[PDB]
């Protein structure tokens, strides 16, 4: 569906301007309950937690063909230098700042020490810090030719634990859906830093569940006082 | 009840039994007063609220032989002679007959088959409008009424890509006036709505005895002449 038929549909299932009591929004209104309903509904589908579906990330076909469009693949050489890690053989990377969720996480490894293995993917294994301190010396979880440690620290970085050099690190997350916007809005006003029209990214399948979840939105909110 | 019976029996009730007798009146006042009270029995029957009953246009028996002999079934005239500046870009304007009282019942013959038409209000135009359709249900169409010169012009609004090839009107009749003589005199033709020769009410006879009745208390009324007499038989005008 487009903008002008998420609009016309937002208002037939609204019934707007009908005999009966019924809700009038503005394309504003619109534009913002139809955004929120897509980023809960894609959450909510990447944790598993809709009652209504009750599948993860990639669980089954429909929900492969409902977030498709926010799989977005990054690559990158460059190590941020002046941090300070929990450990010696620690590499910082930057995130590309539009994750939402990391979902493959994979890195290239140069190294003399692992002879005739050069150049080895390796996997980055995400571990919290209690495990950290009985991982670095465990032959079995902890860091090594197939096998790297990534920490989670601020301002969007990704520490790598190895014990051979990193050189390469590969990523495959779950991006920022662009917002859906049906009109360009005034000055001043945005939906996620957009200001012009943007269209929803994802396949026409969920467009009209992520209708229906934000009509339900729009009836709660001019329906949560009365 | 002929015209010639109107004036003799408004005479019996209007003065030929009064105990002190009031001036006969003038064969031009009794048709001014007739035709009167012809008006206002239309009006009054028309609506529910203006009679004692509570009963409109065909809410019972009498009503519908009340208007019987008053309907009339007309065309509209589509309006291309000349040019004009409809309120809808999408509208075919259309002329309504002139003797045109009250509307009833209002239907178009499209090629996509016939259509009653909907009189749509104001009010109704502008919640329809907002709308994203903004077209007639299936089986009807709209009417708004537009600039409007000796006689009144009508806008069809159809759903689109549909051709009007009829548009037939049952309406009721605007009344002839009851004159009961020949009123061409030589010091000046008078007139009741244009006419000066004999004129018969052209409408069923159960409701005469009622326009006479009326007449009479217009007459008596008139007589009085008070300001309380004049309002309080002027609400009935309607």
């Amino acid at each position: 569906m487009t903008n002008k038929e998420f609009s016309d549909g937002f208002s037939t299932l609204l019934n707007s301007f009908g005999i009966t009591p019924n809700i009038t929004l503005d394309e504003y209104e619109k534009s913002t309950f139809l955004t929120n309903a897509q980023e809960q509904l894609i959450i909510d589908i990447y944790s598993g937690r809709n009652i209504i579906y009750g599948k993860s990330f990639e669980q089954t076909e429909e929900i492969r063909r409902y977030l498709s469009n926010l799989v977005e693949t990054y690559e990158t050489s460059t190590k941020v230098t002046g941090k300070l890690g929990l450990s010696k053989d620690s590499v910082f990377f930057e995130i590309p700042q539009d994750t939402w969720f990391i979902t493959y996480e994979v890195a290239f490894l140069k190294d003399s020490r692992l002879g005739c293995l050069d150049g080895i993917e390796a996997s980055v294994v995400p571990l919290p810090q209690d495990d950290l301190y009985r991982a670095k010396d465990n032959p079995f979880r902890g860091p090594s030719k197939d096998r790297v440690l990534r920490l989670d620290i601020k301002s969007d970085l990704a520490e790598l634990i190895s014990k051979y050099n990193v050189d390469k690190y590969l990523m495959r997350y779950i991006s920022q859906p662009t917002p859906i916007i049906l009109v360009d809005l005034p000055d001043g006003l945005s939906i996620n830093g957009v200001s012009t029209e943007s269209e929803c990214e994802l396949n026409p399948v969920v467009h009209r569940a992520i209708l229906e979840r934000a009509v339900q939105l729009a009836i709660i909110s001019k329906t949560q006082l009365t | 009840m002929n015209v010639n019976e109107f004036s003799n029996e408004f005479d019996v009730l209007y003065n030929n039994i009064m105990s002190n007798a009031a001036p006969g009146l003038n064969e031009y006042e009794k048709s001014v007063l007739l035709t009167k009270a012809q008006e206002e029995i239309v009006k009054n029957y028309f609506e529910p609220a203006g009679n004692k009953y509570g009963k409109g246009l065909d809410d019972s028996p009498k009503r519908q032989i009340d208007f019987s002999e008053l309907i009339k079934v007309g065309e509209g005239v589509l309006n291309t002679s000349a040019p004009t500046i409809t309120f809808d870009k999408r509208a075919k304007v259309y002329d309504l007959p002139a003797d045109l009282f009250l509307v009833i019942n209002e239907a178009v013959d499209t090629n996509a088959g016939t259509k009653q038409i909907v009189p749509i209000s104001y009010s109704d135009y502008t919640r329809l409008m907002s709308r994203p359709y903004k077209e007639p249900v299936k089986y009807q169409a709209w009417r708004i009424i537009t600039t409007s010169i000796n006689n009144i012009s009508v806008e069809l609004i159809v759903n689109s890509n549909e051709t009007i090839t009829d548009y037939k009107v049952r309406y009721i009749r605007r009344p002839a006036p009851i004159i009961t003589t020949n009123l061409s005199s030589e010091y000046g033709d008078v007139t009741i709505n244009g006419v000066s020769t004999v004129s018969e009410c052209e409408l069923n006879p159960i409701i005469h005895s009622e326009i006479l009745q009326r007449a009479v208390e217009l007459a008596k009324a008139a007589y009085q002449g008070d300001l309380q007499a004049s309002v309080e038989l002027g609400q009935r005008s309607e």
